[PDB]
């Protein structure tokens, strides 16, 4: 049969309704332009196909040098297989 | 996560304490639970 | 009143009037806090007047803990001194005090539920995170933290003059609400 | 204020308005009304 | 019946559908699953406004309107794949195993002021 | 155009008038000739008696659903045709505000009054420069806090935190100024009873702490930085003025409370043990 | 506004009356009121009162018989609400049913 | 009246309790005496205090009733008893802390 809770009422409903206390079970829980086009230079010349992300963690410095002074000789596309490519 | 957030007590209760104040064992069925008869004891 | 509102902290803008380089700001000061990963400026303090400042790639300074108008002004100077030995011709050109904040005491015990209560309107009140009043006042428009222990926290103003305008005006109310 | 009855505590109450329905010594919630003392007249037919 | 219904008929409700998952794919796929074990039923009793929380007797439940009820609290096991929990209140039959006057001796009855 | 009636006794004139609504014959009478002013009375509960504008006003509303008679070819397009009107209304906004938060207080196992306070305190503020968004979370758990206090039970923080997470900062710039939407438009109590039933204890420890927590609040005291602590500290006073064993630990995490604060607490009561004495 | 023309003066304070009192049919038993705004409607004299409408429960009209118990308790929601219960005593009569 | 019965049954029961009316013309109609409703020249008044004081119960009984006005020395107002314990009609039961006090007037 079912082991009908012995205790009082009123310990047991404490932790249902906002008892403040939560995760004890784990679940759920969860810059030069020089060497920005050198590499960019880089990236174009060893694989034309270099994607920003391919290109954003090979550059390993400052968001801006990599991807501003390389938008001049460097054409990337935005759709089809060759797009975001420093080509 | 939460359980919490998760489980609803207030489904369970809204839905038996629901079916037996009403008849309506849900539709489809009412008048399956009456309030109780006491004119007199054998009734 | 009777009683001056002692500014604690002065903040101030500064135009040096050159993008100064912060790394080498950095490289050639005494004892200066600066790396990108948590500002754009070079934060120096400077022990007389002392004073702790945040200056950035625009060249524009901004200074605090200042106890005076000069104390900022002062240390602003020398600032533009040192970054002139250190190589960029910084220069003390249409400088403005943003912020002069205080801390004084009325010292009398106020009846803050009183206030709060009465002034639900203008001043709020969760008495279960922070003890303090908040209060607004247009002219001179300076907010005011209140607490129990008599301190009187008085900020928005450029000067310490609406400081003290604020207070004239404001410690009266005080003392109205001066709980005994 | 007027007088009250725990249901089962069954001790005089009177609370007022804006008291708490609740009866001393057991916190029970429930009270009755303490019956009224001008006399009240039956006929015996 | 409404004796075995809370016996058996509750806990075999449940454990036919103990468990459901969830799987997320990665590059190693995230699965989730949740189980559902033994389940216990208080003996009755209401949660006042304030939040006191007590035994509830059949007579105070008719008097102020209640429901007469307790509460279902059933174990978990939340499994990441590579206590207990309250859902409800069950109402009770008065008189069966599981109500205050189940065992309440005549004597008794009257203390609580139930006609025997 | 003034649209208005009202009634006196052409015959008496003497008054805004005395005049008595004898129901039971559909009937308004000058009370000082008799003279029935009108008649034909309609009935004022009957009418009720064979059956929310505070919140869904005057943007009517109706269940569009499927009858017994309607194939499927008809039954979704119901379901087809009225999902192209709920952008026009930030109803959605509205109603699914309410259901979130009838969601909540009710999963929160609270009284069905909060609801309708938060279901207002909403819908009374709802779009504000000090609301702006700011996550739509801190109102749903401010207005219950509001509707909660309004509603004249006080949950502390932590307890609505428990509910959602507010990163607990959201809430309290969202508070102020809620509180101040109402005082434009225009209590720690409750805390010692909610406590002690999570302690599962008898009536005369709580009800010995609001003598003493009112009392050693009464005099002096201030004592606390949010007296949520310097309440359950009247319980440990009170528990250890009796015998039963509620020992430090098994406190804290129960009501999750420093045990710091417990101790410290407990020194300004194991020297004031002198006036709570009621017995 | 709006009372019913029975009478009230059985009632106590609180709105009730008590056990004891012999009542009669339109007799008020439980005395309620609904605060009304003081320009919510302006229904005919309101501009005298500003403050309730009242919503109290009368005596069947045509029932009699002493109050027997009053109880007073809160729903579940904390609100206040009361139980009056009438005692009679039927004697029978020429149209009764045997 | 704390008893666990109405108060009309038991005015029902003090209605059929047979009071002594041997000399019964010497009192007259009540509505043939002039008095503000009754006075001892019409009427006879008794009176009935019992509670409950025993753990068991205590029971009422017609010869707990005392007349307490003025007879005018005629023969008339006593609970006849006609048993042999001398108890009269059985008029209610009381358990303890229950309480009857009432005034009536034949
Ligand atoms: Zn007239
Ligand atoms: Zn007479």
């Amino acid at each position: 049969r079912i082991t009908t809770l012995d205790e009082t009422v009123g310990v047991t409903m404490s932790h249902t309704g906002m008892s403040m206390r939560s995760d004890n079970s784990n679940f759920l829980k969860v810059m030069p332009k020089k060497e920005i086009l050198d590499y960019l230079f880089k990236l174009f010349d060893e694989y034309d196909y270099w994607s920003l992300k391919g290109l954003k963690e090979r550059t390993r410095q400052p968001e801006a040098h990599l991807k501003e002074c390389l938008d001049k000789v460097a054409t990337l596309v935005k759709k089809g297989p060759y797009a975001f490519k420093y080509t | 996560f939460n359980m919490k957030l998760a489980i609803n007590a207030k489904t369970i209760t809204s839905g038996l304490k629901y079916a037996l104040a009403t008849g309506n064992w849900g539709s489809s069925r009412a008048g399956v639970s009456q309030v109780l008869n006491r004119y007199t004891y054998s009734s | 009143s009777g009683i001056v509102p002692t500014l604690q902290n002065i903040v101030a803008t500064v135009t040096l009037g050159c993008r100064l380089d912060l790394k080498t700001v950095a490289l050639h000061a005494r004892n200066a806090e600066y790396n990108p990963k948590r500002f754009a400026a070079v934060i120096m303090r400077i022990r007389e007047p002392k004073t702790t400042a945040l200056i950035f790639a625009s060249g524009k300074m901004v200074v605090t803990g200042a106890k005076s108008e000069d104390d900022s002004k002062l240390a602003s100077r020398k600032y533009a001194r040192i970054i002139q030995k250190i190589g960029f011709a910084a220069k003390f050109t249409d400088f403005k005090i943003q912020n002069i904040v205080g801390s004084c005491d009325v010292k009398f015990p106020i009846r803050l539920e009183g206030l709060a209560f009465s002034h639900g309107t203008f001043s709020s009140y969760e008495p279960e995170l922070f003890p303090g009043l908040i209060y607004r006042m247009v002219k001179p428009k300076i907010v005011l933290l209140i607490f129990v222990s008599g301190k009187i926290v008085l900020t928005g103003a450029k000067q310490r003059e609406e400081i003290y305008q604020a207070f004239e005006a404001i410690y009266p109310v005080l003392s109205e609400f001066r709980k005994m | 204020t007027l007088k009250y009855i725990c249901a089962e505590c069954s001790s005089k109450l009177s609370l007022s308005r804006t008291d708490a329905v609740r009866c001393k010594d057991c916190g029970h919630r429930i009270l009755l009304k303490a019956r009224t003392k001008r006399l009240v007249q039956f006929e015996a037919r | 019946s409404f004796n075995q219904f809370v016996d058996y008929t509750l806990q075999d409700i449940i454990c036919e559908d103990s468990t459901l998952i969830l799987e997320q794919l990665a590059q190693i796929s995230r699965k989730y699953e949740i189980s559902f074990g033994k389940i216990y039923v208080t003996k009755p009793m209401v949660n006042e406004s304030d939040g006191v929380t007590h035994a509830l007797y059949p007579q105070e439940a008719r008097l102020r309107n209640l429901t007469y009820s307790s509460g279902l609290f059933v174990d978990v096991k939340k499994r990441t794949y590579e206590g207990k929990v309250f859902i409800g209140r069950l109402p009770i039959m008065l008189r069966s195993k599981n109500c205050y006057l189940s065992e309440a001796t005549e004597s008794d009855l009257y203390k609580l002021k139930e006609c025997p | 155009p003034n649209l208005n009636i009202v009634l006196t006794c052409p015959e008496c004139k003497v008054y805004p008038p005395k005049i008595v609504e004898r129901f039971s014959e559909g009937d308004v009478v000058c009370a000082l000739c008799g003279l029935v002013l009108s008649d034909k009375l309609v009935d004022t509960r009957s009418e009720w008696r064979t059956f929310n504008p505070l919140l869904d006003g005057n943007n009517l509303s109706t269940r569009i659903g499927k009858g017994e008679t309607t194939d499927m070819r008809f039954t979704k397009e119901l379901n087809k045709a009225q999902g192209k009107n709920v952008m026009d209304k930030k109803d959605n906004e509205v109603q699914a505000a309410f259901a979130k938060i009838t969601m909540l207080c009710d999963a929160a196992e609270l009284p069905k009054i909060v609801k309708d306070c938060a279901k207002e305190a909403y819908k009374l503020c709802h779009d504000e420069k000090t609301l702006k968004g700011k996550s739509m979370e801190s109102i749903m758990a401010a207005s219950i806090l509001i509707g909660c206090r309004r509603a004249e039970v006080a949950r502390t923080f932590k307890e609505i935190q428990s509910l959602i997470h507010v990163k607990t900062k959201e809430f309290g710039k969202t508070l102020n100024i809620m509180k101040n939407i109402l005082r434009g438009k225009s209590q720690n109590l409750t805390y010692i009873p909610r406590f002690c039933s999570h302690l599962g204890l008898p009536m005369q420890v709580t009800t010995s702490a609001e003598y003493t927590a009112k009392k050693c609040k009464e005099i002096k005291e201030i004592a606390g930085k949010s007296p949520i602590t310097i309440a359950v500290v009247s319980i440990y006073l009170n528990i250890l003025l009796f015998q039963i064993p509620i020992t430090a630990a098994k406190v804290g995490q129960t009501l999750q409370v420093t045990e710091g604060t417990i101790k410290s607490g407990y020194k300004i009561l194991y020297e004031h043990r002198d006036k709570l004495v009621d017995p | 506004l709006r009372m019913k023309h029975g009478t009230y003066d059985k009632l106590d304070d609180d709105g009730l009356i008590a056990p004891g009192v012999r009542v009669s049919g339109e007799d008020v038993i439980i005395g309620k009121t609904t605060p009304i705004s003081p320009d919510e409607e302006e229904l005919g004299q309101r501009t005298a009162y500003h403050s309730k409408r009242d919503a109290s429960t009368p005596l069947r009209s045509t029932e009699n018989g002493i109050v027997d118990q009053v109880l007073v308790t809160t729903n579940q929601d904390g609100l206040k609400f009361v139980k009056v219960r009438v005692r009679t005593t039927k004697i029978p009569q020429i149209g009764d049913k045997f | 009246n704390t008893t666990v019965l109405a108060d009309e049954f038991i005015a029902h029961r003090l209605g059929l309790i047979p009071l002594q009316s041997m000399d019964i013309e010497q009192l007259e109609y009540s509505r043939d005496c002039f008095c503000e409703d009754h006075c001892d020249k019409c009427s006879v008044v008794l009176t009935l205090q019992a509670f409950g004081e025993s753990e068991s119960t205590t029971n009422v009984y017609s010869k707990d009733l005392v007349i307490v006005s003025n007879l005018m020395g005629r023969n008339i107002g006593h609970p006849i008893i006609q048993d042999k314990e001398g108890n009269g009609v059985l008029i209610c039961k009381l358990r303890k802390g229950q309480e009857l006090k009432l005034t009536c007037v034949a």
